[PDB]
Parts: structure tokens; C-alpha cells; sequence
């Protein structure tokens, strides 16, 4: 009996399972109470339980193990852990842990962690032998993360133009600058699909902050990877909470020498949240943002880097512009020169229903010479020189046509000669 | 606690007539006198209540002289190699920390010395602002008469004395 | 051991002694000088008669 | 303070884990007793309307 | 207004209040032979809403605390001895004094 | 046991060293806690410690010695100094000091300075015999700081055009005016390399305010000199703090009759910081900048001058333009006529990937007659007259070609005849 085995299957399986186990009507309870009562009644038969979850530090000293079913929040099935385990086995926020668990004992209300078996997909014996995040030596991206599928499907174009507009690498810092309703969602979905297909070794995670529930439920079953989200049903406290959860998970995983890739949507919602949960410090500028209200977005974004010993943390967030409110603009303003790679989507191109609507020369990547080879770089320069004198819209159409004629970009490059 | 200290400094009537800095200086004198009355030995103590950043923290003044009477506040002018002085004079230490400033006798001496300090400061202020007009005819009603001196009020609690 | 072996010793020879910092030095200077005498004096009649 | 040790899994790890579990369970039980005593002695009693 | 167990007893000197603590209760081990106020009970008699600013002001400046009635409890005239233990019970909701 | 000996070596050496010294796992602590615990356990064996650092004045009276590892910030290993030492030995902000130190004594938490041995690379006996900064008589730059390497490498062109576009001298006031992603970083790196090679006697320092961490880590190991930086991971309080630290270090060093050269990148970030930490004074103009919000940038920049008795302070900062926000523009506006030397880089030239993209006639140096000789000045006038009628881009290409044919600028000048 593992926690994830009830964590991932839908509510219907839980219903039939509890109705089989001779339960009070479980349809009256929440998913977390469903799993809680089922694990209760299972342990009441005399089984030792196993479980897993991501740790969250509390200010009282003890920690709590959350799951991705609750999007890393407080729930009845969260596993309590004493501060002394956090001491001995060197635990902290982001450390995903799986091991021996039991239901809350007599008078308690939360599961207890008995025996640690896996710390961030590692032996708990070597978990104490880890390197911190701030002591890391960041670098530029050297390894290329090819986004092209090569099968030549209809939507795959929106990926190939990636390899032609703004290259990506392990540990890249990317900002999506686009007005609302321009095609950021389909772009992000294709990004996630291409990464999960071509690079299944690196862990893939996605942030949805203040989004619509339909987008969340479509995302959680379109990508091959564990996703976390937070709609507008919930206060910004939930958004900042899941923000620490995901960022510390990525930090601990990259400390374990793993390549993490986070796709955040959108950074404007996260900035609004961080501004509304931060108290007033008397420092107000245009838009209604506190001066220290942006320190947390700056932290979350500067978390991205390329480690030298092994592993990297790529952070690709989308920002919203042209939303009519100057406050949003100011956000994008401080995020203007902070990223070394940008995807600029103009609404003028998306207005003609020609996708993908990407502004070529307004997009680019800093220090992209270390991500690609010499032939590829020279061909990129030639393509930029060919596309520069023309405008945005039908020039993007020209790129789309030249991409649709060839199967992969090798034929396109050879034809460009 | 320190919240009570902030409530006291904010609940004063004559706020600018005795500002936060001199308020906290008077409170430092209060806590110094309290710590003096705590120990049977005489020792000078500075407080530095940390007006807005933090709480109070008592210290131990040395008053560097070549004497030895009550060596709690005595140290020679040459003791500078260990304990990191490196001076000639003014060497004071920060050994004793975190005294109590809210018990009965501490509250009593605090209230007394605060009354004394505020009345002295306000009298000196209301006299000093009239000092610039030395050698001029001023108006004002008298307050009380006596066989040795009389009192006069120049307005806004301006006390003046006229001797026999 | 004896007090007479300590009264003829200026405090210059104390903070150089290990394990003599703030609490120990304060206790020594308090409990010794509060009795009227002080730490550090010049005398020759010692020890009579041992 | 350094109960952390490890070698020769088969039996040493089993016994060390059993004893560490007993230790943490004892500590948690004593902390529960202390918290119950605290909540009991700090609970205000009714006097009169 | 409800009653208070503070130590601000007006219309009396310090000698009768020298045996009282910071909270308003006689110390543990403070002897007493005659009628002496060992607990500072005061009750408001007239208008309520005495501002905390003016409240602490009266303890330092201004006039005396009026709505007190000096209804404090003292030992009866005739009994002597030294107090050895003090007990206090606070209803759920009232601010627990630091002696409790 | 010196503080710098643990200050400069990477985290890995600290790990092996503490693991050798029989320590609690030091991998769980920060760099500052690493050095703190190692120095603790070293002094616990009975050694008197030596240390160094730059002094910072606090408003409570006492001072704190910071290092360049913390970028001159508060840390557990900062050395506390009493105000009375600041009195007797005449200390102030910027005075770098090295001498006898001990760990915090019983109940303390910061190192104490016992015995001063070196004040700004001088005897503490003569440190009281110093001249102040504002009492200095500034002048123009007379000594030429030749930037040309003479080896004729491929990138060295971007330096030689310096000697052809805008001359530099000891104590010069230079402003880099360029849009984002035009090539300011490589230019600044070449500047630092050329200065550290040709003039190793003058101290070289660089300011990075609100930059990317990859740029910081690439800068700190490309130049031969101690660098300080501050990314966007940190609030503007850190930026202003390191600003006083570096400016007072330069001031004290030039007071000690030393030639200081500071390369600041970028002054737009520093202006944003100074504006966001300054309280509102009710004086707001276009862009959202307070009227007194620019007094601190004006101070930092006017700190540059050429001293007559000896030494000088050259300050070369880069400003950002064409960033879409008018506020930035207004900053550049008040910095329009304040500098006597400017490097104008137009994005129109950088758009063709031809480097260096420098606008020749839009750049220039005021009172440059005292920096160069008569032959060099006449040749500069002739080159300006030759390049003036032509445009920006291919005229810059013409200069690049004429520079690449010759080895040093002597052959170029002789050929121009
Ligand atoms: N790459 C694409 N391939 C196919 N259809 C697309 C693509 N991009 C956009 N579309 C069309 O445009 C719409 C995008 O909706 P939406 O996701 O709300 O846009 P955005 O994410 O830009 O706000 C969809 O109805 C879809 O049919
Ligand atoms: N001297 C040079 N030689 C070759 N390429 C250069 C040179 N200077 C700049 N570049 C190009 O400019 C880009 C520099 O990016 P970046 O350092 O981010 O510019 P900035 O710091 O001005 O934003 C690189 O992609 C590089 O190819
Ligand atoms: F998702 Be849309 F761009 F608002
Ligand atoms: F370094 Be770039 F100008 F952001
Ligand atoms: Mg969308
Ligand atoms: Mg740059």
C-alpha cells in the first residue's frame, strides 16, 4: 500500500475500491479524505504503509510531506516529520522523500514518517553528501536541447521555428513576451511535448499560476510529466506556497546532479501574487507595486543557471504585455534585460490566424554561440540577414512556408544555400 | 516589553517638546539607575534601547582610571592587550546583557526619573526659546507672590522668576 | 592557594591566565574587592609563618 | 548524538533501524505527554457567571 | 467596566504599596502584621473608555486614576503572618497576568 | 591562518579542508558559515588569527569589515571594529585594513580586530597623514592610458578603435551610450583585459549592478583583478550598499595617492536602484523618478576626477537607451552633458553582426588635446574628416578593415598619409 498508488488513479477507482472495502459512503468526502479514510481502514487490518512526498519546512521546526494531487498544499493525508529527522538526514524544502509511513497514532491527525528509503531518487545514506545551490558556479548553456521532432507533423512547425529563432540549452534563461490570446498555451504544450519526447532523462515540470481549470486539466493529461498548477479559485498565498514548493524541488533535484526544466505560466500572475501577499513597505512606484514586491520574482527567476559539476536548471516563464494596465508593463519592464533568451510574439501576427506568431528579429538568444556549431550559427546569421529587411507578418509566413516544404531543418538549411 | 516602550514613546503628550531620541535617552538613564539599584555594587551601564530596530541591551562601563575602588568600574589606562581594547582611555566592556526593566522598583524609578527629565527638559526649552530676546520688554501675567520672589507666566507654560 | 599569594599579584597576570575571560574575571574582582581589600598590592611580610 | 552508522546491512541495518524507531517513538511520546501537560495546566478553569 | 488587579492604588503612599509586585499581588514571602493591601483590586465607578494612552499617562503624569474606588482587598485587622503561596484562576478570555 | 586564504579558494577546497579537520558536515552551511566554522575550530586549537577587509561605517558608531566574497555585505565572518579604533587610527568607509584578528569572544558573534597592520596598503602609522577627497583640486586628464595591445589578435581591434575613437586618460569621465544587446559586455571585458595588461600598477575594479549571474561568474575569472558585483537576486538595498562600498574604497585608495579605474555596468540599473530606495519627496517628473532620486547617481559619477598631487579616479559607466520605457531615457537625459567622454554604440551597426559597433563622430572626448601629442591629434582630425561624410555602418566597416590590415596603429597612421 503506497501513497502514490492512490495518488494518481482517478476518483472513480477510489470510489469502487472503498465500496469494495466495505466503507462509509466515500462519495461524501474530498479526495484527501478519501485516501485518508482508505489508508485508515487498510492499516486497521494490520499493514505497514509506504508513502512519498515533497517536504515543506514550517517555522515551528517540524516538516510536512505534500503531494502533487494537492498541488503541494496542506491536506489530511500530509505526512508529518519531526525536526530531528530533518537534522540527522539533512532534510530541507524540496527534498522529495519516500519510505515507511504509518497513519497518525492515538490522538494525532497526520501520518508519521518512520523510515526514510529514497531522498530525491537517491539513497538516504548519500543524501547528506550534497552540494548547495548558492555555492554553485553558474555558467552559460553549452549542451543543445534540440526541440525538433523530425517527423514533420503539422504542428511540429512551431517547434522547428524554435530551432530557427531562439535556441534553447540546459540551464537557459527564457522569457516569453506576448499579449493575451496570441498562442502561448499551444506553444508551451508543444515545448513540453518535444522535451518529453526528445529528452526523457531530464525531469520536466510546469507552473500554472492563476490559470483556468480547463487549461490545467488539459495540461495534466497532454504532457508526459508530473505537472503542478494553481488556478484563480485560490488566494495568492497558495500561489506563493506552490512557488516555494516547485522552486525548492528543482533546487534539490539539481543539487542531486539532475537537469530540471521548468515552464512557468505566467510570470505576470506570479508577480501580481507576490505583490499582493507582500506587506506595504512605503515604497510605491507606478502601477501599484511595492519596491520589495519584486524581490521574490527576481529570486525565482535568478534561480535559473547552468551548473558546472553536473546538472542544470532551465527556467522558461511567460510574461503578459499589452493588457491595458500599466502595472503589468512595469513588471515586464524590470524583466526586460534580465533574461538572456526571449520569445517575442506580436499580436499583429496572431491577428491573421497564422501560427506560430513569432517576431523573429525581436527574438534572440544571448551567448548562443556556445549552444550551436559553426555551420548552424553561420546559417542562422544568413537567415537573419534574409529576414531582417522584410516585416513581421508575411516574413513569418515566408519562414512558415520554407519550413513546411522541407521535412527537417537540414533540408531547409541546404535549400537556403 | 519593548512594545510597551514604543507605546510609551508614542503616547506622550509633548511629543516634539521632547523627541524620541531624548525620550529614549531618559529611558536609558532610567534603566541604568534601575540596574545600579539592582546590584549592591556600583557600576555604570549604558542601554542603547535601539529606538526602532530592536530592544534594549545593558552593558558595563569601565571609567578607565588607575584606581581600584569597586573594580567593577575600574580598569587601568594600560589594560589593552587582551579583551581587545588597544586604547588609552574610554575602554568600556559589554559583558552583562539583557537586564529586567519592567518589575516594581524598576517601574517606580523609571516613572520618577522620566517625570524629572521631562519637566526639566520642557522648562529648559521654554526658557531657551525666549533666551534669544534677552534685553527686551516682555508682557505676561504673574502667577504667585511671596516675600522673597514672584512667578510670572509668559504664555504656553512659560515660567519666569522675579527675585526681591 | 593562599589569599596572600594572590593579593601580591596585579590583575595584569589574570587575563593572561587561560580560562579567565569575562564571567570569571568579574566574579573574582567582585567577591575579592568587596571585602575592603583589592587585587594587586606590594607587601613583604608573607607568609608568616609557613 | 551521532547514532548514524552503517555497515553489513542484513542484520546490522535491521537492528539499528529498529532501535532508531524505538528512540524516535519514545521521544515523540514524551513530547506528546509534555504538550498534553502544558495544555492541561494552561487551560483556564471556569469560576462563575 | 470590569475590575482590574493592577498596582496603581491612588490616595495612598508607597509604604502601603511597597509589598506589592509589578502585577499587583503581594510577593511570595512578604510578611504582614496589620491591615495592608496585598492585592490591587480597583473598580470603575463612572464613565468607561479610559484611553490606554491617558491610562499610562495617569501612571506617570496628570491626576490620579478616578474610577478606582480603592476596593482592594487587605488582610483583616488582627491577623498576622507571612504569605507563603498565592493562587490565581483566570477565565478563558481574560488577559493572563504575568504572575499567573 | 589569514582570512583571504580562505576567501579566494573555491568551495571545494573548503570542503576537503574541513573534512580533513574533523568537522561536522560543512556542506550543509553557507560559504560564510564554512569559513566561520573553520576559523572557529582553528582558533579552538590555539592560534592567533590574521584577517583583512574593507571597513563600513554604521550609524551606531562601530564599524564592520567586509570581504569581496560577500560583495561587501553583512555576513557571519565580518570583523567587528569599535568606534574608538576608528577615532584613534582615523578610519572611515573604504579603508581596507589587514591585521590581527580573533573570533568573537564569549557571547559575541563577530570577529574582533586586535591590531592594525595595513591600512590601504600602507603603514597604519602614516594612515592618519592622508588628504581628503573633496579638498582635492581636480584637473583634466594628461597622462595617456594606451589601450592597444600591439599583438594584433582578432578581438584586439575593438581596443585599437578605442585609441582611434575616444581617448582615455587617468581620471577620465566616460559614458557608454548603447541600446541593449549591442556588445557592451565584450567591450567592457576587452577594456578590463587591456588595462590589466598594459597598466598593472593601477588598481582595477568593476561594478555589476542588477546583472545576470552567468555574466558575473564569467567576469570574475576573465580579468586580472578583484571584481565586485550584484545580480538581480538581491534588493536594491544591496546595490546601493555595494555602491557606497566600492566608491569609498576608490576614494580612500586615491587619497592614498593611487590610480583607481572603475568600470560600472550599468548606470541605468544603479539609477533605478537609487530611485527605488529613495523615499518620495513629492517631486515627480516624467518616467517616475524622484527629483532627489538622481542626487546619488550624480554623486557617484562626479566622484571621478584627476588629482594634481598624485593619483586619479577614472569612472567609466555604461548607460542603457532605446529600452522602450521613457524613464530610462530621462536618466540618460540628465547624463547627456555631464560626461566629457562618450562611447556611442548604435544598434543599427550591431544589427549587421559587425563588431565593434561604435558610432565614430557621435563619440568623442572633451579636452582630448592634453591626452595625446600633436602628431596623434592631427592624424585624429584627418581621420575624423575622412570618416565624417560617410555614414555609420559601412564607414565603421571601413575603419575595421583599415585597422585589420595593419598590425598596430603606427602603420595605420603612416598608411593614412
Ligand atoms: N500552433 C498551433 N497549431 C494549431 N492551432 C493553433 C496553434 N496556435 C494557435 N492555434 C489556434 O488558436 C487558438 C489558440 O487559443 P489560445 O491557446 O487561447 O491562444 P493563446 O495561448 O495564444 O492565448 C486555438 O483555438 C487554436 O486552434
Ligand atoms: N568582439 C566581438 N566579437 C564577436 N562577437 C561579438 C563581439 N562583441 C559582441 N559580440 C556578439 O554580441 C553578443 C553579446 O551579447 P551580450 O554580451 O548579451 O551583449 P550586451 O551585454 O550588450 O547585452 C554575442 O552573441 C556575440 O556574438
Ligand atoms: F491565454 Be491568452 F493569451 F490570454
Ligand atoms: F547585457 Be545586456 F545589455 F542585458
Ligand atoms: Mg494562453
Ligand atoms: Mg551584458
Amino acid at each position: 500500500m503506497n501513497l502514490t498508488e492512490l495518488k494518481n488513479t482517478p476518483v472513480s477507482e477510489l470510489i469502487t475500491l472503498g465500496e469494495n472495502m466495505g466503507l462509509e459512503n466515500l462519495a461524501r468526502m474530498r479526495k484527501q479524505d478519501i485516501i485518508f479514510a482508505i489508508l485508515k481502514q487498510h492499516a486497521k487490518s494490520g499493514e505497514d504503509i509506504f508513502g512519498d512526498g515533497v517536504l515543506e519546512i514550517l517555522q515551528d521546526g517540524f516538516g510536512f510531506l505534500r503531494s502533487a494531487d494537492s498541488s503541494y498544499l496542506a491536506g489530511p493525508d500530509d505526512i508529518y516529520v519531526s525536526p530531528s529527522q530533518i537534522r540527522r538526514f539533512n532534510l530541507r524544502t524540496g527534498d522529495t522523500i519516500s519510505g515507511k509511513i504509518r497513519p497518525p497514532k492515538e490522538g494525532e491527525r497526520y501520518f508519521a514518517l518512520l523510515k526514510v528509503n529514497e531522498v530525491n531518487f537517491d539513497k538516504p545514506e548519500n543524501a547528506r553528501n550534497k552540494i548547495l545551490f548558492e555555492n554553485l558556479t553558474p555558467l552559460h548553456a553549452n549542451s543543445r536541447l534540440r526541440m525538433e521532432r523530425g517527423n514533420g507533423s503539422t504542428e511540429d512547425l512551431t517547434a522547428r521555428v524554435l530551432d530557427l529563432a531562439s535556441p534553447i540549452g540546459r540551464g537557459q534563461r527564457g522569457l516569453i513576451v506576448a499579449p493575451p490570446k496570441a498562442g502561448k498555451t499551444m506553444l508551451l504544450q508543444n515545448i513540453a511535448q518535444s522535451i518529453a519526447y526528445n529528452h526523457p532523462d531530464c525531469v520536466l515540470m510546469v507552473l500554472l499560476i492563476d490559470e483556468r481549470p480547463e487549461e490545467v486539466t488539459e495540461m495534466q493529461r497532454l504532457v508526459k510529466g508530473e505537472v503542478v498548477a494553481s488556478t484563480f479559485d485560490e488566494p495568492a498565498s497558495r500561489h506563493v506556497q506552490v512557488a516555494e514548493m516547485v522552486i525548492e524541488k528543482a533546487k534539490r533535484l539539481v543539487e542531486h546532479k539532475k537537469d530540471v526544466i521548468i515552464l512557468l505560466d505566467s510570470i505576470t500572475r506570479l508577480a501580481r501574487a507576490y505583490n499582493t501577499v507582500v506587506p506595504a513597505s512605503g515604497k510605491v512606484l507606478t502601477g501599484g507595486v511595492d519596491a520589495n514586491a519584486l524581490h521574490r520574482p527576481k529570486r525565482f527567476f535568478g534561480a535559473a543557471r547552468n551548473v558546472e559539476e553536473g546538472g542544470s536548471l532551465t527556467i522558461i516563464a511567460t510574461a503578459l504585455i499589452d493588457t491595458g494596465s500599466k502595472m503589468d508593463e512595469v513588471i515586464y519592464e524590470e524583466f526586460k534585460g534580465t533574461g538572456n533568451m526571449e520569445l517575442h510574439l506580436s499580436r499583429k501576427i496572431a491577428e491573421k490566424r497564422v501560427f506560430p506568431a513569432i517576431d523573429y528579429n525581436r527574438s534572440g538568444t544571448r551567448k548562443e554561440e556556445l549552444l550551436t556549431t559553426q555551420e548552424e550559427l553561420q546559417k542562422m546569421w544568413i537567415l537573419r540577414k534574409i529576414i531582417h529587411p522584410m516585416g513581421e507578418i508575411d516574413a513569418m509566413e515566408f519562414l512558415i512556408n520554407k519550413l513546411a516544404m522541407t521535412k527537417t531543418n537540414d533540408d531547409f538549411f541546404e535549400m537556403m544555400k | 516589553m519593548n512594545k510597551e516602550i514604543l507605546a510609551v514613546v508614542e503616547a506622550v503628550s509633548n511629543e516634539k517638546a521632547l523627541p524620541r531620541e531624548k525620550i529614549f535617552e531618559a529611558l536609558e538613564s532610567a534603566l541604568a539607575t534601575a540596574t545600579k539599584k539592582k546590584y549592591e555594587q556600583e557600576i555604570d551601564v549604558r542601554v542603547q534601547i535601539d529606538r526602532k530596530s530592536g530592544d534594549f541591551d545593558t552593558f558595563r562601563r569601565w571609567l578607565v582610571v588607575d584606581e581600584v575602588t569597586q573594580p567593577t568600574k575600574e580598569i587601568t589606562l594600560e589594560a589593552a592587550r587582551y579583551e581587545d581594547e588597544s586604547l588609552n582611555l574610554g575602554d568600556y566592556v559589554e559583558d552583562q546583557i539583557e537586564s529586567v526593566t519592567f518589575d516594581r522598583i524598576t517601574t517606580q524609578t523609571a516613572k520618577q526619573v522620566i517625570v524629572q527629565k521631562v519637566r526639566e527638559a520642557e522648562r529648559a526649552m521654554v526658557v531657551d526659546q525666549f533666551r534669544e530676546h534677552e534685553g527686551e520688554i516682555i508682557t505676561g501675567v504673574v502667577k504667585k507672590v511671596n516675600r522673597d520672589n514672584i512667578s510670572l507666566d509668559l504664555g504656553n507654560n512659560a515660567e519666569a522668576v522675579i527675585l526681591r | 592557594h593562599y589569599i596572600g599569594d594572590l593579593v601580591q599579584r596585579t590583575e595584569v597576570e589574570l587575563l593572561k591566565t587561560p580560562n579567565l575571560g569575562k564571567k570569571s574575571l568579574t566574579e573574582i574582582k567582585d567577591v575579592l574587592a568587596s571585602r575592603g581589600l583589592s587585587l594587586g598590592m606590594r607587601l613583604e611580610n608573607w607568609p608568616p609563618a609557613s | 548524538r551521532w547514532l548514524e552508522l552503517g555497515l553489513t546491512d542484513e542484520e546490522k541495518q535491521n537492528q539499528l533501524e529498529q532501535l532508531a524507531e524505538q528512540y524516535d517513538e519514545l521521544k515523540h511520546e514524551f513530547e506528546k505527554k509534555l504538550e498534553a501537560k502544558r495544555r492541561k495546566i494552561t487551560q483556564g478553569d471556569d469560576l462563575a457567571p | 467596566g470590569p475590575e482590574e488587579i493592577t498596582a496603581d492604588i491612588p490616595n495612598v503612599g508607597e509604604a502601603a504599596l511597597s509589598k506589592l509586585d509589578e502585577s499587583g499581588i503581594v510577593y511570595i514571602g512578604a510578611e504582614v502584621t496589620g491591615g495592608d493591601i496585598l492585592v490591587g483590586k480597583v473598580t470603575p465607578k463612572g464613565e468607561t473608555q479610559l484611553t490606554p494612552e491617558e491610562k499610562l499617562l495617569r501612571a506617570i503624569f496628570g491626576e490620579k486614576a478616578s474610577d478606582v474606588k480603592d476596593s482592594s482587598l487587605r488582610v483583616p485587622n488582627g491577623v498576622s503572618g507571612t504569605v507563603i503561596d498565592v493562587q490565581v484562576f483566570t477565565r478563558d478570555g481574560v488577559e493572563k497576568d504575568k504572575r499567573a
